[PDB]
């Protein structure tokens, strides 16, 4: 099987500039069975190019690619609002068909660091015999981040979920929100709950935490 | 030698 | 283990230019993002550039961008803060850490001494 | 102008079968070889199949991570393509697309179905319970719906009338195979003591519509 990888994972530039997507093929490929795939959210992919040197009826010129034996290239010339989308290569001259993992190309801006808030679970739900504390990350650019739990200064690992928005389309930041999960009875055993946050915009961690019964 | 199963287009059974 | 070296800094008029460098020895650098921070008198240290690796990009904070620009030199182990347009708001002492994590996370183990900027007529 | 339209997907149990279908329009469906290509929730495209036209012996080719569970056939009387899925388990669940193969020296997939639903999971229907991420300058606060499938749940803040830094976060899905998801909305702190905040929960699959208060704590 031929593994298309694609670099990078994001590419966060502006309308304007100029966009290179690289896609690399673990065996050699010949140009035309490789072809480019664009994904909006929510919408069926559409194919841009293909083959040596052709594109798909509508495409615009500003699309073009090129590449020899392993590694491949798809080119924006100059980014239009509407360019900013999911990319996947694509190779179907060997079995099986395979596509990349895909390339993001987001709206850049400046950096802002996440505004870190801890909720503790309602009485409602502690009534019921679970606990959900949740941890929320507003309003931040890029889209890196880490967070950790820690319950009485202990590293919990394995019950927790994250979720993330997508970019906002007024401010092009992202939020998240890290949900813990505990039974009621291994929750009311700990004293202080606490997500530390790290992020390429703060000094250093972040922390937000509350005492059980506050 | 392209790979016949990756091929749609064209038959892989030989005449 | 990993030492970061700032250089560059000193008294400019309003309007001037300088430019900051950053030399790490102990490893090499090309792997990890590069940050440089300032701390003005009385306040805490805030975010100013990152640069990634070499084809991942730069990022700026509201208060330089359009004014500053951070560069790499990965032959020469070095990162670069360009400042254009200073202003006295720009005075503090400019600081350089690694990125630990080369997913980018803001792991920031090893800092530099800093080096002090002053902006004044 | 070439249209693909696919049916017969949603909700099935693990172990169980279901057909997909792809019925084709404005162009010569006996000529052009068709392909299916799923995309897991989250993730990115998998090829699952194709199927060459007769005029080229008709037959199949399926990745090893489908094959003996997927069949793929066609009927060219009514220009429909068939994707049969057998013993269908979790990691099925995703969109399915039907694609038509581009006729030439380079086949790549030209035209796209808007693409189909197909849901692998044993959980019954059962109504989401809301909890209240209460507000301790800018304050954050917050509707938690837990536990609820299937999808979807709707939530709004005031009836609609509260839009501004809203953020409902898409929801996930949990070791028991229910769904969460979170809503919050950042508000300046002085508007706590007077200003009321409620969402406003929506579950039509279990008749579910509950208005919850948020107060501070």
């Amino acid at each position: 099987e031929i593994v298309l990888t694609q670099s990078p994972g994001t590419l966060s530039l502006s309308p304007g500039e100029r966009a290179t997507l690289s896609c690399r093929a673990s065996q050699s490929v010949s140009s035309t069975y490789l072809a480019w795939y664009q994904q909006k959210p929510g919408q069926a992919p559409r194919l841009l190019i293909y083959g040596a040197s052709s594109r798909a009826t509508g495409i615009p010129d500003r699309f073009s690619g090129s590449g020899s034996g392993t590694d491949f290239t798809l080119t924006i010339s100059r980014l239009e609002p509407e360019d900013f989308a999911v990319y996947y290569c694509q190779q179907y001259g060997s079995s099986p068909w395979t596509f990349g993992q895909g390339t993001k190309v987001e709206i850049k801006r400046t950096v802002a660091a996440p505004s870190v808030f801890i909720f503790p679970p309602s009485d409602e739900q502690l009534k019921s015999g679970t606990a959900s504390v949740v941890c929320l990350l507003n309003n931040f650019y890029p889209r890196e981040a880490k967070v950790q739990w820690k319950v009485d200064n202990a590293l919990q690992s394995g019950n927790s979920q994250e979720s993330v928005t997508e970019q906002d389309s007024k401010d092009s930041t992202y939020s998240l929100s890290s949900t813990l999960t505990l039974s009621k009875a291994d929750y009311e055993k700990h004293k202080v709950y606490a997500c530390e946050v790290t992020h390429q915009g703060l000094s250093s961690p972040v922390t937000k935490s509350f005492n059980r019964g506050e | 030698n392209p790979d016949p199963n990756a091929n749609p287009n064209v038959d892989p059974n030989a005449n | 283990x990993v030492q970061l070296x700032x250089s560059g800094g000193g008294x400019v008029q309003x309007g001037x230019s300088l430019x900051l460098s950053c030399x790490a020895x102990x490893x090499x650098x090309x792997x990890x993002x590069x940050x440089w921070x300032r701390q003005x008198p009385g306040x805490x240290r805030e975010x100013v550039x990152x640069x990634x690796x070499x084809x991942x990009x730069x990022x700026x904070x509201d208060s330089x961008x359009g004014r500053f620009t951070x560069s790499x030199d990965x032959x020469x182990x070095x990162x670069x803060l360009q400042x254009x347009x200073l202003x006295x708001x720009d005075x503090a002492x400019y600081y350089c850490x690694x990125x630990x994590x080369x997913x980018x996370x803001x792991x920031x183990x090893x800092w530099g001494x800093g080096t002090x900027v002053t902006v004044s007529s | 102008e070439v249209q693909l339209v696919e049916s017969g997907g949603g909700l099935v149990q693990p172990g169980r079968s279901l057909r997909l279908s792809c019925t084709a329009s404005g162009f010569t469906f006996g000529d052009y070889a068709m392909s299916w290509v799923r995309q897991a929730p989250g993730k990115g495209l998998e090829w699952v199949g194709f199927i060459r036209s007769k005029a080229n012996g008709g037959r199949t080719e399926n990745p090893a991570s489908v094959k003996g569970r997927f069949t793929i056939s066609r009927d060219d009387s009514k220009s429909i393509a068939y994707l049969q899925m057998n013993s269908l388990k979790t990691e099925d669940t995703a969109v399915y697309y039907c694609t038509r193969v581009e006729l030439g020296s380079s086949w790549s997939l030209g035209y796209w179905g808007q693409g189909t639903l197909v849901t692998v999971s044993s959980a019954s229907t059962k109504g989401p319970s809301v909890f209240p991420l209460a507000p301790s300058g800018t304050a954050a606060l917050g509707c938690l719906v837990k536990d609820y499938f299937p999808e979807p749940v709707t939530v709004s803040w005031n009836s609609g009338a509260l839009t501004s830094g809203v953020h409902t976060f898409p929801a996930v899905l949990q070791s028991s195979g229910l769904y969460s998801l979170s809503s919050v909305v950042t508000v300046p702190s002085s508007s706590l003591g007077t200003q009321t905040y409620i969402c406003n929960v929506n579950h039509k699959p279990s008749n579910t519509k509950v208005d919850k208060k948020v107060e501070p704590k």
